[PDB]
């Protein structure tokens, strides 16, 4: 009876060719006699190609292989909140069992053409540049892309942190549950991150799913998909979850390893022919669901690594064509003092001003285009050229608006804090202030409004819009502060 | 006289600009040819790897 | 009463061995072959089926015959651990190659071990002062952290690593392990002598350092493993003796390179640029072991060869994520004579944070980088059209950047033969205050050459006043 | 029909013979085919052995007999090879008859480990003004000669082998430096003409030529340097000192990639196999300086690499740069200008030489190295001011530049070098016309040879300069200038 069990014919590099198993489903889980788990990907006539989820030091030719009867799944539910698990959802933080409300498979269809509603609800990142220039919606998929060491994680992380403002309220639909996926990162690095999440009282609404550098390639491959299903519980049950795939560059590399060792004839740069589908089906699972489905949402921030600013590389090109917009980080900007190092020219959020707070939309009238006019203007300055009333006036303001968008790490701002500063920037009120003093203008203008004009902020945090009365009230409150 | 002095400076300025601009061109062309050759080799490797199986 | 089999195929470093009956040796197990020299040791890499295993050999396979007798050792390559290795030079297979007889250790642990788990991680942020300006100011190294020195050929990795051994190992108090991977046998010899002549190793007293060598003269099997040997020794000290281990490796690139020499012979479809498909997972299994746990700490320095000066090459590219600090040495800089040839803009640390180094240090470091970046943004305009086409603003930022750049150079004690000037070690606070002052435009009326190859600010003034006469 | 000492060819093609049998064969064992052509057993499998041919594929046919040797690829070594020219397998090709060998080393031999070695302290005096003052070579060292094609790479190796005429004539054994020239991929005509020069200068009597020329089976080119290494090693192993020149490794690595591709090894960077680094590293590791306990023998290697369009960033160049203990880089720009040797100062370094360079040169070349790496810098920035202070340094720079031009086949003894450097560094040439510096040399030599011969004698014997002797050359120079 070689139907439910088989025998290892050959074993190496985390791959096992197994005789028998004549009833096994494709993509079904298997236990080896030695303990180590694995996944059947190749149902060939003579044998079965199986990729292992552990070390192959303990598999031996002839060793028995048992079916599970199960396509790879994971534990899901609110029980995961505040925990750290592996690709298969085994708890790795050493805090005991996972409290599971059920089990989703690893590979799920995306919600189709029908069960959706257009994105319209802000994910507030607390990042002045993102929220103003590339605002992100519930159900949206925004790509964070850049070379190593450019602040890619730092952009996802400030966002996760910033959800503190609603996650401590009783209101559910306002809450945003965070799922962060470490793929190919070293363990000490993931440790250091949860150590931050704890310190900002942010772990309690986060789930960490991590398959790190040392782990078997199929674990790294699988981790984003399982993390997805974990996020989908929230989406499926009328809540909101944000998921961060950090990073898909590394996931594809793993997927290539599987394929090459399984001896699936490779494609471009040795990747599988369907390496685009790998990601495309994953990121299609992030969505805003329809009313008939309880309006829940999953929002994806996948991270991608480039080499030497080559956005034109193979896997970068794929994912850019998958997502709904990109945040582009540049080392050249990082070192000019611009942090987050966001390239405004290249950065977009296709959802646009449909998922941006109306107040912030109002104050950021033409700000993204304005900055384009600024960098066009500052291009002609290099020519050692003296300018006129129109060209000096704009060069001056853009240089200040740039500086205004600089932001420290782990320090996300509230919209009621953001709206004023932008208003002060775009409406001329900063144009005659020394550039080295724009940082000090921030916390001083904030301090000033918190005491004296605290009715102004409450009106913004609760009405989310700007009536002509608020605009006049703000106009005066700023002019007032300009002369201290 | 200032005019005359400028035209003779602009000339000498452009003369070195052209000298450096032209010297850079040599180093970049050399880099190009390496990168051209490298693009042919690497495409050829993918195609050979693909046929290997 | 053991288990034997016969040699069925030899191709370079790869030996296929067939076993007569019911028990095949586990993957990673060391096997042995009698030679008229000694023993040739083989490691089981995979199971081919039909009772054959494929092994990577650990020495030259010259003279091997089909059908020769192979003996299972019943375990992986083992190495001497514990205090009994200090002051000895060790093989990849844990043999003494210093003619000082047996390394009589109490235990002999396997070189393959699972990396420390997630709960066993111990995260911290203490600055490891190096006494080297660029590092201390811009990319400070972390205690118990991992550190990579990236470089093209002959740009200064090894000298950098010897400087840090010289600057840090001497007065550390904990043990060190130096692993030579695929580097010059000569350099090994050169270092051995140094350890005696500085007293880190005493042939007839106490020793501070263990030595493990697998130089570029050995076969790929030897080079592919030798880092695990050095690593296993370091892990004992960290885990069992609770020590703060210093583990220097030069050069870690060579571990990956060696892996790729056998990869084809192990019958894997090659990945991008000819490398093994297992590049990153092989790197993880080694790299994730070189770590600080709860039981003890491991500060590590690792050289990283960058092939064809290409930083995007899969090998070095993959390594970056594994390090807490990177210092990138750049051929371009080295050919300007600026040593150490650190790229002050492409080197990075975790600890350049206003909380860890304090706001002032951070601020100086930022303004320095800004200034260096402006100059870089202009290299092309400066190159074609020269200094005269710049706005007087930039003219100033460039002139200052050019000083800072020189000020980032430093005579190394170990590089005395090439500078002709005695080495300088500069202290962090003295570094921070010095650059802060150059930023504050208090030294602009001073010639550039005064900033070149000196210590802290007091030597700049010294060189300036001397070069007046 | 013995199938243990003997096999039948199954198939032959692409430089590989596939043979059935040879059951008792060793890995890397040499074989002999029906036709007389030889081969190496590279890979042994069930059912067949893959053999790399040391000749044309023509010479092997399916069905033919193949004979064991019971010999891992090896060569005749010893002192009887001095004055001979052999091929990669050690076959006599100068037409001078059977090679008088003391024995037979393997082609692949492991390099001495950490312990049997000692730091370089003895100089290999090239007789080249530029080299010996700037990038000095120690006995046991590996220094790389590298530059574009037609840039005098060979001339630096050659004038070194020539220069040993001085010592290999005397009795003193420890100072004798036997030479091994390895021609790999070069034209036959060139090598023959080169050997003509070695005889013309008598130097042939102490040198051994090993050649795998341009049209020879790739594996014979891949092998050459190794067997040449074996031969060079005999002198190292027995207490004498040998110099080995690999002209050039580039062509060897090319020969090597050919086999690898034809063998179907995955191509990598520039289509070279993954182990092309290992190819070179195992070779140059055999160049060593031995300890007291091992006779103190030294093998010194001078690999030649050919860059393309001066790009030192290429895969193979950086590989060999990363194996050697420094490189003398020869710039095509200087070579065309007339500045020959065309040494680029900034790009050249010896990593171990200083501690082995004769102390006499060391003093008179005070910071000469770091200086010429800086005159060259201020020179390009000169073409905004006719400045005063930097203007005199430029004249110093140009006089030192013109002073380091040297003719081919004209190597000078250290005692001739020291005063020449003294006259430049200490500014005795700054009053002389640019176009007269070459004439100054041999006239300044004439003067030292027929008057102050007593200073010249001293330098040779000491290897140093005393305070007394320093003030002696001071006077001698200044008198000559004004006449
Ligand atoms: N807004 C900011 N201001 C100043 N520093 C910052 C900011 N954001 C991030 N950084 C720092 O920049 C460095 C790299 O940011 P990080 O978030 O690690 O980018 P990354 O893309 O994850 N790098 P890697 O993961 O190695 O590819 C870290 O030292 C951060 O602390
Ligand atoms: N701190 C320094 N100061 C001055 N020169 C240096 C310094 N470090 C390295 N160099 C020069 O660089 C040469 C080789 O440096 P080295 O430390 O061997 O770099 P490497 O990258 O380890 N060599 P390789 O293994 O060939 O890549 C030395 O011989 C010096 O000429
Ligand atoms: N010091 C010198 N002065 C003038 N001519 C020289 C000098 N040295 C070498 N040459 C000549 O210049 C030509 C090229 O130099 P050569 O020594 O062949 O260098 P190479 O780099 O080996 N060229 P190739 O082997 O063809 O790539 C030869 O004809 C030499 O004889
Ligand atoms: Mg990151
Ligand atoms: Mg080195
Ligand atoms: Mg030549």
């Amino acid at each position: 009876n070689l139907n439910e069990t088989g025998r290892v014919l050959a074993v190496g590099d985390g791959i096992a060719r197994v005789f028998g198993l004549n009833n096994i489903q494709a993509e079904e889980l298997v236990e080896f006699s030695s303990g180590v788990k694995g996944m059947a990907l190749n149902l060939e006539p003579g044998q079965v190609g199986i990729v292992l989820f552990g070390s192959d030091r303990l598999v031996k030719e002839g060793e028995l292989v048992k079916r599970t009867g199960n396509i790879v799944d994971v534990p899901v539910g609110p029980g995961l909140l505040g925990r750290v698990v592996d690709a298969l959802g085994n708890p790795i933080d050493g805090k005991g069992p996972i409290d599971a409300a059920g089990r989703s498979r690893a590979q799920v269809k995306a919600p189709g053409i029908l069960p959706r509603r257009s994105v319209h609800e802000p994910v507030q990142t607390g990042l002045k540049a993102v929220d103003a220039l590339v605002p992100i919606g519930r159900g949206q998929r925004e790509l964070i892309i850049g070379d190593r060491q450019t602040g890619k994680t730092a952009v996802a992380l400030d966002t996760i942190l910033n959800q503190k403002r609603w996650n401590n309220g009783s209101d559910e639909s306002k809450k945003l549950y965070c799922v962060y996926v470490a793929v190919g990162q070293k363990r000490s690095t993931v440790a250091q991150l949860v150590q931050t999440l704890e310190q900002h009282d942010a772990m309690k609404y986060s789930i960490i799913v991590a398959a790190t550098a040392s782990e078997a390639a199929p674990l790294q491959y699988l981790a984003p998909f399982t993390a997805a299903s974990i996020g989908e519980w929230f989406r499926d049950n009328g809540k909101h979850a944000l998921i961060v795939y950090d990073d898909l560059s590394k996931q594809a590399v793993a997927y290539r390893q599987l394929s090459l060792l399984l001896r699936r004839p490779p494609g471009r740069e040795a990747y599988p022919g369907d390496v685009f589908y790998l990601h495309s089906r994953l990121l299609e699972r992030a969505a805003k669901l329809s009313e008939k489905e309880g309006s829940g949402s999953l929002t994806a921030l996948p991270v991608i690594e480039t080499q030497g600013g080559d956005v034109s590389a193979y896997i970068p090109t794929n994912v850019i064509s998958i997502t709904d917009g990109q945040i582009f980080l540049e080392a050249e900007l990082f070192y000019k003092g611009i942090r987050p190092a966001i390239n405004v020219g290249l950065s977009v959020s296709r959802v646009g001003s449909a998922a941006q707070v109306k107040a912030l939309k109002q104050v950021a009238g033409s700000l993204k285009l304005f900055l384009a006019q600024y960098r066009e203007v500052a291009a002609f300055a290099q020519f050692g050229s003296d300018l006129d009333a129109s060209t000096k006036q704009t060069l001056v303001r853009g240089e200040r608006l740039t500086q205004l968008l600089k932001q420290n790490q782990y320090s996300p701002l509230a919209t009621e804090e953001q709206v004023p500063l932008i208003y002060a920037g775009v409406n001329g009120h900063l144009d005659g202030i020394e550039l080295s003093r724009i940082g000090e203008f921030e916390s001083s203008f904030l301090s000033y409004l918190k005491s004296n004009h605290n009715e102004l902020l409450t009106e913004i945090r609760e009405k989310g819009e700007l009536s002509k009365e608020l605009l006049a009230s703000l106009k005066s409150a700023t002019e007032s502060f300009v002369a201290t | 006289q200032g005019y005359a002095a400028e035209i003779s400076a602009r000339r000498n300025a452009m003369d070195n600009a052209s000298k450096n601009a032209g010297d850079m061109i040599n180093r970049y062309s050399i880099l190009y040819n390496r990168t051209r050759q490298a693009v042919i080799t690497n495409e050829l490797v993918d195609t050979i790897t693909g046929a290997s199986s | 009463t053991p288990i034997t089999g016969k040699v069925t195929a030899v191709i370079g470093a790869i030996v296929d061995v067939h076993f007569e009956q019911s028990e095949l040796p586990a993957i990673l197990n060391a096997l042995e072959i009698k030679t008229p020299q000694g023993k040739l040791v083989l490691e089981v890499a995979q199971h081919l089926g039909e009772n054959t295993v494929r092994t990577i050999a650990m020495d030259g396979t010259e003279g091997l015959v089909r059908g020769e007798k192979v003996l299972d050792t019943g375990g992986p390559i083992s190495v001497p651990v514990g205090r009994e290795t200090l002051g000895r030079i060790i093989n990849v297979i844990g043999e003494p190659i210093d003619e000082r007889g047996p390394i009589k250790s109490k235990l002999r642990k396997p070189i393959h071990a699972d990396p420390p788990s997630f709960a066993e991680q111990s995260t911290s942020a203490e600055i490891l002062e190096t006494g080297i300006k660029v590092v201390d100011l811009l990319a400070p190294y972390a205690r118990g952290g991992k550190i990579g020195l990236f470089g093209g050929a002959g740009v200064g990795k090894t000298v950098f690593i010897q400087e840090l051994i010289n600057n840090i190992a001497k007065a550390h108090g904990g043990f060190s392990v130096f692993t030579g991977v695929g580097e010059r046998t000569r350099e090994g010899n050169d270092l051995y002598r140094e350890m005696k002549e500085t007293g880190v190793i005493n042939l007839e007293g106490e020793s501070k350092v263990a030595l493990v060598f697998g130089q570029m003269n050995e076969p790929p099997g030897a080079r592919a493993r030798v880092a695990l040997t050095g690593l296993t020794i370091a892990e004992y000290f960290r885990d069992e003796e609770g020590q703060d281990v210093l583990l220097f490796i030069d050069n870690i690139f060579r571990f990956t390179q060696a892996g790729s020499e056998v990869s084809a012979l192990l019958g894997r479809i090659p990945s991008a640029v000819g490398y093994q498909p297992t590049l990153a997972t092989d790197m993880g299994l080694l790299q994730e072991r070189i770590t600080t746990t709860k039981k003890g700490s491991v500060t590590s320095v690792q050289a990283v060869y960058v092939p064809a000066d290409d930083l995007t090459d899969p090998a070095p590219a993959t390594t970056f994520a594994h390090l807490d600090a990177t210092t990138v040495l750049s051929r371009g800089i080295s050919e300007l004579g600026i040593y150490p040839a650190v790229d002050p803009l492409d080197s990075k640390s975790r600890l350049l944070d206003a909380a860890v180094v304090g706001q002032e240090h951070y601020d100086v470091a930022s303004k320095v980088q800004e200034t260096l970046q402006t100059y870089k943004s202009l290299q092309d305009i400066i190159a074609i059209l020269g200094m005269d086409e710049l706005s007087e603003q930039d003219k100033l930022t460039v002139e200052r950047a050019r000083k800072i750049q020189r000020f980032l150079s430093q005579p190394f004690a170990v590089a005395e033969v090439f500078t002709g000037i005695p080495g300088k070690l500069v202290r962090l606070k003295d570094t921070v205050a010095s650059f802060k002052a150059v930023l504050e435009g208090k030294y602009d009326n001073i010639p550039e050459h005064a900033f070149y190859m000196v210590g802290g600010i007091e030597d700049v003034v010294a060189k300036a006043e001397k070069l007046a006469a």
